[PDB]
């Protein structure tokens, strides 16, 4: 499957298209609005590599109820890629996934 | 511990000066 890489540096593979899944009704990728009016077309994938996390998980304005987010940045260039999502309870499946923002990745999905 | 937040992605920072650079780099 097609590799997706950081748009800014194009030095790392972050994920592959075979990781894509639909978490809910809105297909594998949809537009979501953050608290300040930024719109992120967020693709959900089971596994991602070559990302670094900032800080600790938060449920604030979570787009996926039952999950907390942690900001995820390219390990090379520190560009914002998306968020790691982690379940806040045991009955959630999957227990973790990544939401990657379309505009941070190449190729364009 | 990290009181400064980026309004585009939610990244948090202990130093406001690092927040300012981080916001710039979203461009
Ligand atoms: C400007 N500013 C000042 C403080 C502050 C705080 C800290 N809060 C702690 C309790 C009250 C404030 C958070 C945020 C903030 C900025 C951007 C985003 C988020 C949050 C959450 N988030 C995604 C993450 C992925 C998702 O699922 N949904 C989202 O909405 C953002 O893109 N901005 C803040
Ligand atoms: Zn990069
Ligand atoms: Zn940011």
């Amino acid at each position: 499957s097609t590799s997706l890489s950081c748009k800014q540096c194009q030095e790392t593979e972050i994920t592959t298209k075979n990781e894509i899944f639909s978490l809910s009704l809105s297909g594998p990728m949809a537009a979501y609005v953050n608290p300040h009016g930024y719109v992120h077309e967020t693709l959900t994938v089971y596994k991602a590599s070559n990302l670094n996390l900032i800080g600790r998980p938060s449920t604030e304005h979570s787009w996926f109820p039952g999950y907390a987010w942690t900001v995820a940045q390219c390990k090379i260039c520190a560009s914002h890629i998306g968020w790691k999502f982690t379940a806040t309870k045991k009955d959630m499946s999957p227990q973790k996934f990544w939401g990657l923002t379309r505009s941070a990745l190449l190729p364009t999905i | 511990e990290r009181p400064f937040h980026c309004n585009q992605c939610g990244a948090s920072f202990t130093q406001k000066g690092n927040l300012l650079r981080h916001i710039k780099l979203h461009s």
